[PDB]
């Protein structure tokens, strides 16, 4: 029957296949004068339309590599497919999965960047044996590893440090009994090595030094501890933490317009032989951006280690950064050691995609699939999972029109890791008889057309099927009573040849469609996120709605917390819609008002111990109660770092358990074992 | 807009000077207008870096310029025990320049300075210092308020309380009207930031050579703080003054402070003497929100707007989570003492790590439209990354969010070209502002100037028929007689200061849609289908019209009779002679269709004389105040006439409303519309029909988005008429609709106990709260919110209850009575509530709460044991009851219903062994 097809481009085997991913092309010369050569496959197979001489290429997805995941870390693989060979037509799209898994027991390297300015002195003596503690519980976890040591203060530089008297540039703390190191940005001084013990010796070795204003120079070791690859020593297959301790703020670019310096960060190593950042007092610290740009190339997990004082500050830049952490460290550093253990556990609780260098002309869209088989669409990042599990994502890839360049690739890579998935795609526009085209043909007219895929294209001047007639009585419209062409264009020899236009081109049987009058969001034409077709916008992989200003995107909907929007709360457009009554919040994560966990949420000794209540016959039983249930028996913190509380079981009996939070989020049950009930 | 790119003028200073880093305008008393540009690391006279100023007269050509002298030798002078020393190595002098009336302000940030007295000192420290210079007499000031001569011990002593030494004062400047110096100075207070005022006037008087420390009496400085918030701000990185509380006498300051707390960053405005009015805070964490800062007026109401600045704004891509461009944020200026809201307008850089926003200039009125424009700079911008300055003109409504007109960098890569611009001022005497763009990588300045802007008018008269068995004119020479008829062209050509010898050519097309060989209508004297004239606008404050003479071709000779016959008239400037060069910009209307047709089906008289009608009516008519209403226009047009010759449907918009989309019955589904706001106020025109036939009907339905008017009144009006081009009875009636406005508001109470079940075992008995909380989600805000809590029992010895302690949020106060927790301390079913027993009665109040807006009472208490195990075997619920209810809305006119209500908690108590 009719179609898009039909009633658009039935002019060329190109415009045709530009018109929608269904349309096929027949160029059988022998079909009926009259048929519509620019159709649905269905359609020209059912009027005999040759089937070699039937132009339908569909898109597709090649795998090329197809490596299985290591089940050690002892080359490993923790990316699969690693390279796929895509290839689409016009305007349109395809899917494809990718496979990410942490191998277990990989190797893992850590630098410790360390603030070493005056108030952090007691935090040395606290540091002496670290090393080969820290091998020790970390053997545990790898049989690889390698530590090194980093330390930084600010830039030695007025009015960062204090330039009198002239003694004090020899000993900052000149004013004070002891004395302490000249001041330094950042000095390089354990590459990372496999001998834990010297680690310990050269930690004794150090010393601090002392400055003016609290901020400190931490960005500018933490990018020089990055792209300086072959001085760290970084492994290529290994895990790499770079572990930061500070009790202080940190300075970020532009900052250093108050010491005369406006030369902006270029992101180069400048670490020579004596191992100290030369450009500190002639370069500008680095932006948050440039910093972020090279912590991913480098896959490098940036832990941010630092005192209470400052850690909503560090947390709220973990936020921005991906691939980070960020660890409550004491005044004294007492507790890196576990704080690093806790970190990598944590780092590696999370799987998060990132796509490099993505052409302009592509757009995507994910769908996550985690633990069991719960896919949360428009999701690219899998949490609370645990070294060795593995997850995959469904990637679609849709296209917008056809690019001139006919080969173009892009790199859909997982956070903080050297593996990936390169996808190479190809596009493929042009019809294959195409190549057999004939201009100036006989056919058409004595040459006044090419004559490709059995039409006659007319050169200017000439319309018809062979190029008959120049100027010199059919239908140029639907109806009778209506008009002609909708005035829009001329009705010359039996067929609409559309005026032009400033704002872009006017196409169709009847000049109907338009190419430039689709809806408006923002001065942006379906949002500057779809194509403009015939009035209508069609969306890009990654947007919906009317506008194409409604992303298929849930990353923002989601909290802490794991499920989306909190608990209850409809996401739309990147943001929360809160369903249950009282709550609010960018995730509904804010609920005074809220029947406290330990009220209505006790269904964890209902819905899947002693099956009983509602979720039976509903897929959701275990989804939301998914805690540790840990059979503790009366431990002595009875209501403090929870919400404890106790019900009335079937047999009347007293039920005692707790949970709720002990650091951000912690969802962890404490329910006792045996219950104590009563006779009357 | 009209700058011209092409015929630059360049000015360069000595390399390694950073010639350009600061820039300004300046005018002597003679009137000539000159440029002032800091080099911060000119060499001195030890062969050291000292900074330099140099003063570029104004030519064409630009080149190399003459330096101002300054002192930059060291001094040191003894007084009494103590020794002043000043350091000017490495001062950056040039740093920041400015003028003001006849003198210009060069400040070196990082002039260090310190006091030596025996064993102790006061520190070797950045306090900044600022040389002035009177060119024309040769006279020259200092002024360096964060100069003191405290000992280092005394500010350890004290917590380094009021400490300017590391001021780096003038880091920022700007000099009122009156003629008062503000200098920025972003490292006092130990880094928190602080502005010295002081006029120039009393600068000059007070200045005594051989005296380094001195006060200037009529200074003043802001102040110091122990609020978290404000350390490591930088307050002053930048500076502005204008005009935001309504008293023209005072004048009020602009400060930026980008790392503001915890990098958040953020621009306040004060008043003279340093009370906030207002804090605009960053979006977004080490954006640097608040590093430029620009004051001008660009919705031309007269209130000044403000700008900011956040040259490394992240946004999102694909690729891409942290991908930084920078960010322009746009406040405008309401009515009134009504604070400034969320950003009017927000521009974003579309070049990575290319600092849009770093650099923020008002340029005046640069095209003469009657609104001012700005320019806003990205020194890494630009696909090369060598560097942008893109310029936005001002609207009725702020600013155009697409810029008219980009400038890319003429220097090679790391010029930083714009990081500093000026304009608003004419060099060239043309009536024109001009911009000046400093690249002090480069060494250099690059000068732009506005072209003269001419505004073209064109307009095209023709008749709306032609009858073809009318012959009146024969083709010249022979005599056949052709059906002709008349076309006037009109063209027009005004702005300021264009040339008196200006000119256009006007290119004429008749039935401009047919082919080549299908034109319908020639001209009767060449027998084409078109020409050009050359007008000549030279002088002629008026348009010049001429008219023509057409005529329809031979009734056999074309078939097309329905098909209207479209005339086009194009207008553009002659072409530049041999070495190129233009001098003026063509802008404005240079583009014109009109049409005319053959008769048809116009009756026995041959004249289409329409009955157009027209009915209208609102669907969801009562506009909520402060929402987002969005109502359905339903109108049903009809011509109950003769044919109406390109009919179109015109609803004239109240200043709320915007469209939306449209829709018809007929089976053509959407409509063709297009929003005109050329007409005084917003016009949305749709076509009905080229022609409306007889007896055609046609329904529209229109949604309309009627935004946030807050001073709309009781009521907005639409307006909405049939519009055609005939010459009898062309339109139809005007149809007039009142729609009206009244606000509405609704607060929820919501209630639970914390825990909700409590079982008890055999000093305090167990806790329990009960939490209330009020949101207002309703459109309106409300005023004079009062809460009252009925809470069971008195807190007594005989009460089952013990009330601890009421912790009420969100600006809400309350007063139980009786008191609750009478001693110190921190923080079937017996139905216990206020009902049965005495009862505390918490009322508490609220004076305003705005949209989305919530506020909470927690009501904290425990059992009393004695009172519970009286009755040893009984289940109890412990109850409390809560009602509200709203004085007044602030608004116009809002007759609706004050928002009321009320809510209960429940607390079961049960026996346990
Ligand atoms: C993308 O851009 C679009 C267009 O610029 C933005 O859409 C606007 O959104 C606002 C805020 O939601 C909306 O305001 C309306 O206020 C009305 C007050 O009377 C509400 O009644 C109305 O709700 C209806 O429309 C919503 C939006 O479509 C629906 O989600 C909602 O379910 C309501 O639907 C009713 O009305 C529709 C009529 O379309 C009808 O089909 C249904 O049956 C139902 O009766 C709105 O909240 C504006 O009207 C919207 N503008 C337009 C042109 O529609 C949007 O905010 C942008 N989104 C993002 C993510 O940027
Ligand atoms: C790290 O990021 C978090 C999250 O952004 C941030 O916590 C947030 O701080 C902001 C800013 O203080 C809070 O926003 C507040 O919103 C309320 C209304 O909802 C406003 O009234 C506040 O404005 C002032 O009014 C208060 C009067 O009581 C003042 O007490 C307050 O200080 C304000 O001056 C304000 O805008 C927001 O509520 C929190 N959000 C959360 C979840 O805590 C945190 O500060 C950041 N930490 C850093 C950067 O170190
Ligand atoms: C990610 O998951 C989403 C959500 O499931 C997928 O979107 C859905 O895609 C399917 C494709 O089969 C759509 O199916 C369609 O359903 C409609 C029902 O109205 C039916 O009429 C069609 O014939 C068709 O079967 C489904 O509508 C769509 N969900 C929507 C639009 O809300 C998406 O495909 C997944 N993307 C990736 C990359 O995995
Ligand atoms: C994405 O593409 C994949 C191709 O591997 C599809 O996988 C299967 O497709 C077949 C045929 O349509 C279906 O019958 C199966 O349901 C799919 N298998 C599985 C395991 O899901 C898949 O349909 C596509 N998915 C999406 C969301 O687009
Ligand atoms: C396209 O076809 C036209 C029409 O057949 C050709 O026009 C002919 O031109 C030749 C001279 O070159 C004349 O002798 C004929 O009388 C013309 N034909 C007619 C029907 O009048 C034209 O040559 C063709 N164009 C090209 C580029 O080959
Ligand atoms: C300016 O000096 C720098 C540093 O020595 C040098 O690289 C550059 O070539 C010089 N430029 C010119 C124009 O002499
Ligand atoms: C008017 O328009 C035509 C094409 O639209 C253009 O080529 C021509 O130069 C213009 N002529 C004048 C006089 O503006
Ligand atoms: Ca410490
Ligand atoms: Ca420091
Ligand atoms: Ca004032
Ligand atoms: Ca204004
Ligand atoms: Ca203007
Ligand atoms: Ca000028
Ligand atoms: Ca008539
Ligand atoms: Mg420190």
């Amino acid at each position: 029957g009719p179609n898009i097809c039909t009633t658009r481009g039935v002019s060329s085997c190109q415009q045709c296949l530009a018109v929608s991913p269904m349309c096929a092309w027949c160029s059988d010369e022998a079909l009926p004068l009259g048929s519509p050569r620019c159709d649905l496959k269905e359609n020209l197979l059912k009027d005999n339309c040759a089937p070699e001489s039937i132009e339908f290429p569909v898109s597709e997805a090649r795998v090329l590599e197809d490596r299985p995941l290591s089940d050690k870390g002892s080359q490993v693989t923790q990316v699969s497919p690693q390279r796929i060979a895509l290839r689409l037509r016009p305007d349109d799209s395809k899917n494809f999965s990718i496979q990410v898994r942490q191998v277990e027991d990989y190797p893992v390297d850590i630098y410790y960047l360390m603030d070493l300015s005056y108030s952090m002195k007691d935090d040395l003596w606290s540091i002496q044996n670290l090393g080969t503690k820290l091998a020790t519980q970390m053997r545990k976890l790898t049989s690889n590893l390698r530590i090194g040591f980093g330390a930084f203060v600010d830039k030695p530089v007025s009015p960062y440090m204090y330039i009198s008297p002239p003694e004090a540039l020899e000993n900052p703390c000149y004013d004070m009994k002891t004395t302490c190191l000249p001041m330094f940005g950042y000095k390089h001084v354990l590459t990372l090595t496999d001998q834990v013990t010297r680690f310990n010796e050269e930690v004794k070795k150090q010393s601090v030094s002392r400055n003016r204003d609290a901020p400190e120079g931490g960005f500018d070791a933490i990018m020089q501890a990055t792209v300086c690859d072959e001085k760290i020593g970084w492994r290529n297959d290994a895990s790499h933490l770079l572990v930061f301790t500070t009790d202080a703020k940190t300075h970020i670019a532009l900052d250093g317009r108050l010491a005369g310096i406006v030369q902006p960060n270029d992101g180069q190593c400048h670490v020579g032989s004596d191992n100290h950042y030369s450009a500190s007092t002639t370069m500008d610290y680095p932006s948050l951006g440039l910093m972020t740009e090279k912590l991913s190339q480098k896959n490098i997990n940036l832990i941010f280690a630092v005192t209470e004082n400052v850690v909503n500050l560090y947390q709220n830049y973990s936020e921005l950064i991906p691939g980070t952490t960020v660890g409550v460290l004491s005044m004294d550093s007492s507790n890196v050691l576990q704080l690093i253990v806790d970190a990598y556990g944590k780092i590696r609780s999370k799987v998060e995609l990132e796509v490099r260098d993505l052409p302009e002309e592509l757009s995507l869209s994910f769908n996550a699939t985690c633990l069991n088989n719960e896919v949360i669409p428009g999701l690219k990042s899998c949490m609370g999972l645990k070294i060795g599990d593995t997850v995959s994502f469904s990637i679609e890839a849709k296209v917008r029109g056809c690019p001139q360049e006919k080969e173009k690739s892009f790199t859909i890579k997982p956070v903080g890791f050297k593996d990936s998935l390169i996808v190479q795609v190809t596009f493929d526009c042009d019809c294959a008889c195409q190549a057999q085209a004939e201009p100036n043909s006989h056919r058409c007219n004595n040459g006044n057309g090419t004559f490709e895929c059995g039409v006659c294209r007319c050169g200017p001047g000439w319309l018809g099927s062979q190029c008959e007639c120049s100027e010199e009585q059919d239908e140029c419209s639907p109806r009778e009573g209506q008009p002609v062409c909708s005035q829009r264009g001329e009705c010359l020899c039996g067929q609409c040849v559309c005026h032009s236009s400033d704002f872009g081109k006017i196409t169709g049987k009847y000049c109907e469609c338009d190419d430039f009058s689709c809806v408006r969001y923002k001065g942006e034409m379906c949002s500057g996120h779809g194509q403009c077709s015939c009035g209508d916008c069609l969306c890009d992989s990654d947007w919906t709605g009317y506008y194409c200003n409604c992303t298929t995107r849930t990353d923002t909907c989601m909290s802490s917390n794991g499920l989306l929007c909190s608990g209850r709360g409809k996401c739309e457009c990147g943001s929360c819609v809160c369903i249950q009554p009282g709550s609010y919040g960018d995730t509904c994560e804010k609920c005074p008002t809220c029947p406290d966990a330990c009220t209505f949420k006790k269904e964890c000794v209902e819905c899947k111990k002693f099956d009983r209540g509602a979720l039976h016959d509903e897929n959701t039983c275990n989804r939301y109660c998914r805690d540790e249930i840990e059979s503790v028996k009366e431990l002595k913190d009875t209501g403090k770092d929870a919400v404890n509380c106790t019900y009335k079981n079937e047999d009347d009996c007293v039920v005692r358990f707790q949970y709720y939070e002990d650091s951000s989020g912690k969802s962890i049950l404490y329910v006792v074992e045996e219950p104590e009930c009563c006779k009357g | 807009l009209n700058l011209d790119p092409v015929q630059l003028t360049f000015y360069a200073g000595p390399n390694g000077s950073q010639f350009g880093f600061s820039l300004d305008f300046h005018k002597d008393s003679h009137g000539r207008v000159a440029i002032v540009v800091g080099a911060p690391r000119t060499l001195g006279p030890s062969q050291e870096e000292t900074g330099g100023v140099f003063l570029c007269p104004w030519r064409a050509e630009g080149g190399q310029c003459p330096s101002l002298l300054f002192d930059l030798r060291d001094e040191t002078r003894n007084v009494g025990s103590q020794t002043l020393q000043t350091f000017k190595a490495r001062q950056g002098l040039g740093a920041s320049v400015v003028s003001w009336s006849d003198v210009i302000v060069a400040c070196a940030p990082w002039q260090h300075w310190n006091v030596l007295e025996k064993t102790e000192e006061a520190e070797k420290t950045p306090v900044g210092s600022c040389f002035l210079a009177q060119p024309e007499s040769g006279r020259r000031a200092e002024y360096s308020p964060c100069r003191g001569n405290t000992l280092s011990r005394i500010y350890v002593e004290n917590d380094f309380s009021w400490d300017k030494r590391y001021c780096e004062a003038g880091f920022s400047s700007v000099v009122t009207q009156a003629g008062e110096l503000v200098l920025g100075a972003p490292g006092g207070y130990y880094f928190l930031g602080l502005l010295a005022q002081a006029p120039v006037a009393d600068i000059f008087s007070s200045y005594r050579p051989g005296i380094l420390l001195w006060h200037v009496s009529s200074q003043s400085l802001s102040f110091d703080s122990s609020n978290p918030e404000y350390f490591d701000g930088y307050w002053g990185y930048s500076v502005a003054v204008g005009e935001f509380d309504g008293d023209l006498n005072t004048t009020e300051y602009v400060v930026g402070a980008p790392t503001w707390s915890w990098t958040l960053g953020a621009v306040e405005i004060l008043d003279s003497y340093y009370q906030r009015l207002h804090r605009l805070r960053g979006e977004q964490m080490a954006s640097y929100f608040g590093h430029s800062v620009a004051v001008t007026d660009v919705n031309g109401d007269g209130r000044h707007d403000l700008l900011v600045g956040a040259p490394l704004y992240m946004e999102s891509r694909a690729d891409r989570k942290l991908a930084e461009v920078g960010r322009v944020y746009l406040f405008l200026q309401p009515r009134g003492p009504h604070a400034l809201g969320a950003p009017s307008l927000l521009l974003t850089g579309t070049q990575l790590y290319g600092r849009f926003g770093s650099a923020i200039a008002p340029l005046g009125d640069l095209d003469r439209d009657g609104y001012n424009d700005i320019a806003v700079a990205a020194p890494y911008g630009g696909p090369s990354g060598r560097g942008q300055v893109l310029v936005f003109l001002g609207q009725s409504e702020g600013l155009r969010s697409r810029p008219s007109q980009v400038l890319d960098s003429p220097f090679p890569t790391g010029s930083a070209f714009g990081f500093s611009l000026r304009g608003a001022v004419d060099i060239d005497d043309n009536g024109y502002p001009d911009l000046i763009v400093g690249a002090y990588g480069a060494n250099q300045v690059a000068v732009y100037r506005a072209q003269p802007v001419v505004k073209a008018s064109v307009q095209l008269l023709v008749q709306d028929s032609l009858n073809p068995a009318v012959k009146s004119c024969v083709l010249p020479q022979t005599k056949t007689p052709v059906s002709c008829f008349n076309i006037q062209m009109c063209v027009g050509a005004t702005g300021h200061n264009i040339p008196q010898k200006l000119s256009l050519n006007a290119e004429l097309q008749l039935d401009r849609q047919k082919p080549r060989q299908g034109r319908r209508v020639l001209l009767l004297g060449s027998q084409q289908a078109g020409t050009t004239l050359n007008l000549d606008l030279g002088g002629k404050h008026s348009p010049i019209c001429h008219t023509t003479m057409a005529f329809l071709r031979d009734e056999a000779d074309f078939r097309d009779k329905l098909s209207p016959i479209v005339l086009s008239l194009n207008v553009s400037l002659p072409p530049t002679e041999a070495g190129m060069a233009p001098a003026v910009v063509l802008h404005g209307d240079t583009h014109v269709q009109e049409q005319t047709r053959i008769v048809l089906d116009c009756g026995e008289d041959d004249v289409c004389v329409p009955q157009l009608q027209l009915t209208a009516s609102v669907t969801g008519s009562p506009l909520l105040v402060g929402a987002d209403n969005v109502l359905e226009l339903q109108m049903d047009a009809a011509n109950e006439g003769e044919g109406a010759y390109e009919a179109e449907l015109a609803v004239h918009l109240p200043q709320g409303a915007h469209y939306m989309r449209a829709l018809s019955n007929v089976e053509f589904e959407r409509l063709i519309c297009n929003q005109k706001k050329e007409n005084e106020t917003r016009v949305v025109l749709c076509e009905l029909g080229n022609p409306m036939k007889k007896n055609a009907q046609i329904g529209i339905a229109m949604l309309v988005s009627v935004g946030n008017l807050e001073e709309a009144g009781e009521s907005v009006s639409f307006q909405l008429q049939i519009r055609s081009k005939n010459s009898q009875n062309p339109n139809s009636k005007i149809v007039l609709l009142d729609v009206p406005v009244r606000a509405e508001a609704q607060v929820e109470l919501r209630g639970n106990s914390f825990p909700a079940s409590l079982v008890v075992a055999a000093s305090w008995g167990p806790k329990v709260e009960h939490t209330y909380e009020l949101h207002n989600n309703g459109p309106g805000t409300v005023n004079g919110l009062h809460l009252s809590i009925h809470l069971p029992g008195q807190s007594q010895p005989s009460d089952l209850l013990y009330i601890l302690d009421i912790q009420p949020q969100g600006g809400l106060q309350c007063f139980p009575q009786p008191p609750v927790n009478p001693l110190k301390v921190d923080w079937d079913p017996v139905l216990v509530s206020c009902d049965s027993a005495p009862c505390t009665v918490v009322q508490c109040d609220l004076q305003e709460m705005a949209r989305g807006q919530r506020a909470m009472v927690t009501v904290l208490a425990f059992l009393w044991l004695p009172s519970l195990y009286q009755r040893p075997l009984d289940q109890f619920v412990l109850q409390s009851h809560a009602w509200f209810n709203v004085s007044s809305l602030p608004y116009a006119v809002p007759p609706l219903s004050l928002p009321r209500g009320e809510a209960q908690v429940w607390t079961q108590l049960l026996r346990a062994c």
